[PDB]
């Protein structure tokens, strides 16, 4: 959940928002391990439902967000079906466990491609035109995450409006993401330099992949 | 003497608008049929099958026509090679359909048949099927024949399934034409294209458009 008046500019300004619950056990392994953990349900639940207490009066939030990057648990399950009964005016996702899991309105993908499946053990990423398509899938597709502009990127990005446009199913995603997250530094004269990753004598550490 | 008019245009070619030649005449095969007065009108197969298709029933309707009597019986048989491996007989009367009773005049044949061999382009194990119309004491009337393909065909959560197995139909539509016959069709050009058309990885056909 964001600052408070981020809703308020979205809702004045004219933007839709997907709220998002502070859940995020990509750590674990297997990713799930938490929250299908009934021990772990009581902590989920405080940050979804005090999340839709708070922001459900904002008509920029249009989609709540189970979290982000925890598997699928049966966690996951109670919690959407909450959502689903206190407030049924917004669909409900989550990407976590496949993208397409019981405890999702939407496919939201992160990542998946155009035209290229990628096939992974339990969780694949089927090409968004394909996966429309399965046996008995019926839900719209909107990627969560795509695009992802790490440094000199976006190569392709054409390919994925174009198939936006050609097919109806096919709403649109969020490009992940909007700002680099460097931090300034100073070198010996107070001059500042981004910084990333490592810098700042924190390890271990995942470098520039914060930008 | 057999007399035959034959229009080249009728109501029936506002019908029969295909993109192909446009010819006329008998071009397919002309025959004589004797049947007993007490004979086979008609007669279906079906086959359904369990779960997994490792246990299948045969059921076969027959009509007769002509007059009914309590001596009468059908018997189906089926026959794998000159192996038979089911059989069931009975006499007519079918069960009660509505408030005026059933079909009298017909009879429906059940047999199970386990660990079926099915039937499929890939594989086309075929039973033969031997439909007898007799008195109960034996004695034969006629008999009509088939061969049967044991296979399921359904669509099942969109996909079209044979067997239980998803299909990919390499097919083709095929006419029926040679350039010096037109439009008749004989043994030696349809096994001709079949094939090549087997050699050339097709495994369906559409009767393109007739
Ligand atoms: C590094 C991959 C194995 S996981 C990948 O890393 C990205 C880094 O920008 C983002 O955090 C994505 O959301 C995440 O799925
Ligand atoms: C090369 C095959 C596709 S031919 C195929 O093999 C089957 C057994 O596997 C059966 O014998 C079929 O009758 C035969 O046509
Ligand atoms: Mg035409
Ligand atoms: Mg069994
Ligand atoms: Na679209
Ligand atoms: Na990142």
């Amino acid at each position: 959940p964001n600052h408070p008046l981020w809703y308020t500019l979205c809702d004045r300004y004219g933007l839709y928002v997907v709220d998002e619950a502070n859940i995020e056990t990509h750590g674990m392994v297997p990713m799930n391990r938490l929250t299908d953990d009934p021990r772990w349900l009581p902590a989920m639940s405080e940050r979804v439902t005090r999340m839709v207490q708070r922001d459900r009066n904002h008509p920029s939030v249009i989609i709540w967000s189970l979290g982000n990057e925890s598997g699928h648990g049966a966690n996951h399950d109670a919690l959407y079906r909450w959502i689903k009964s206190v407030d049924p005016s917004r669909p409900v996702q989550y990407e976590g466990g496949g993208a397409d899991t019981t405890a999702t309105d939407i496919i939201c993908p992160m990542y998946a491609r155009v035209d290229e499946d990628q096939p992974f053990p339990a969780v694949p990423k089927w090409s968004i035109k394909k996966w429309l398509s399965l046996p008995g899938e019926t839900r719209p597709l909107i990627l969560c995450e795509y695009a992802h502009a790490m440094g000199n990127s976006l190569g392709g990005f054409a390919k994925y409006w174009q198939a936006f446009r050609q097919y109806p199913r096919l709403q649109g995603g969020f490009v992940w993401d909007w700002v680099d997250q460097s931090l300034i530094k100073y070198d010996e004269n107070g001059n500042p330099w981004s910084a990333y990753g490592g810098d700042f004598g924190d390890t271990p550490n995942d470098a520039q992949f914060c930008m | 003497r057999l007399a035959v008019m034959v229009l080249r245009w009728s109501d029936g070619s506002y019908l029969e608008d295909q993109d192909m030649w446009r010819m006329s005449g008998i071009f397919r095969d002309v025959s004589l049929l004797h049947k007993p007065t007490t004979q086979i009108s008609d007669f279906h197969v079906a086959t359904r099958f369990n779960d997994d298709f490792s246990r299948a029933v045969l059921e076969a309707e027959v009509q007769m026509c002509g007059e009914l009597r309590d001596y009468l019986r059908v018997t189906v048989s089926l026959w794998q090679g000159e192996t038979q491996v089911a059989s069931g007989t009975a006499p007519f009367g079918g069960e009660i359909i509505d408030e005026r009773g059933g079909y009298a005049d017909r009879v429906t044949l059940r047999l199970n048949v386990e660990n079926p061999k099915l039937w499929s382009a890939e594989i086309p194990n075929l039973y033969r099927a031997v439909v007898e119309l007799h008195t109960a004491d034996g004695t034969l009337i006629e008999a009509e024949a088939c061969d049967v393909g044991f296979r399921e065909v359904r669509i099942e959560n969109g996909l079209l399934l044979l067997n239980g197995k998803p299909l990919l139909i390499r097919g083709v539509n095929r006419h029926e034409h040679h350039p010096l016959h037109g439009q008749v069709m004989d043994e030696q050009t349809m096994v001709q294209d079949i094939l090549l058309m087997k050699q050339n990885n097709f495994n369906a056909v559409r009767c393109s458009h007739y």
